[PDB]
């Protein structure tokens, strides 16, 4: 669902 | 501060960020963009401790954002309320990723048959899947029966709605799928002809069609002993279709 913020 | 109470303290300072756009497009049969724009909003699920100070930045790939309508806490910089709230609405019209390309082909057969063919071309990264794909092809009012076969997905003629519904579970980018129909017409008065309605589409794509991306989201709490390196920040891009029609 969500993805981590680089 | 009337939108956030003092003394909030969470253990895991998390941060959920949803970028929600709606791509709208009217396109001629020949592929010319007649009108198009994106209407978007950015909602933030905030679980941060204390009274933090947050800076949200982006590419303003690049994008220009025509309109802006912000929350009452901003000035971007803001003290965000506790929980889910809408940070901003926006709308762009320049350099819009059109995620699909509807290509109609209608061929009269005397005054009785209607051989129709519609091609969808996905136009995004093949590593990503579009989901919840629907293609509505309207049939004339004087239709006795339709005959459709399709390669991917399933299709049905909802005669009550007077259109053909074609539904596709998923579709990767840089791909093409087609559908083919035979429409039998009752005899009628050639007088009026008929106002050719456009072919509609609905889809979900895991990216912002406006090209917008979140550059940074900094969190600053000087009083409490956590900094921005301690925040578990997440971002989720979701693009739905609104008025996505192609003149046929």
């Amino acid at each position: 669902c969500y993805e981590q913020l680089n | 501060i009337g939108w956030r109470r003092e003394g909030i303290k969470y253990r895991r300072n998390e941060l959920f960020l949803d970028v929600l756009e709606s791509v709208n497009l009217l396109m001629s049969p020949q592929g010319q963009v007649l009108s198009a724009h994106v209407s978007g909003r950015v909602v933030m699920k905030s679980y941060l401790s204390g009274m933090p100070e947050c800076k949200f930045g982006m590419n303003d790939q690049s994008i220009a954002i025509d309109d802006c309508t912000f929350h009452q806490c901003v000035r971007i910089s803001f003290i965000p309320p506790d929980g889910e709230f809408e940070l901003m609405r926006y709308r762009t019209t320049k350099d819009i990723i059109l995620p699909f390309r509807v290509i109609p082909l209608v061929r009269e057969v005397g005054r009785t048959k209607l051989e129709v063919k519609v091609v969808i071309k996905s136009n995004f990264k093949p590593s990503l899947l579009a989901q919840k794909i629907e293609v509505r092809i309207p049939t004339p009012l004087n239709t006795s029966g339709v005959q459709v076969i399709c390669m991917k997905g399933k299709a049905k003629y909802k005669a009550s709605e007077n259109a053909i519904v074609w539904k596709i579970k998923r579709m990767a980018g840089m791909k093409e799928s087609q559908i083919s129909a035979e429409i039998e017409l009752l005899p009628t008065n050639d007088k009026k002809k008929w106002a050719r309605p456009p072919i509609s589409m609905n889809f979900e794509v895991p990216f912002a069609p406006s090209g917008l991306k979140v550059r940074y989201l900094k969190v600053f709490e000087p009083k409490l002993n956590y900094s921005d390196h301690d925040v578990i920040k997440w971002v989720r891009y979701i693009g739905r279709s609104g008025i996505y029609e192609t003149r046929c």
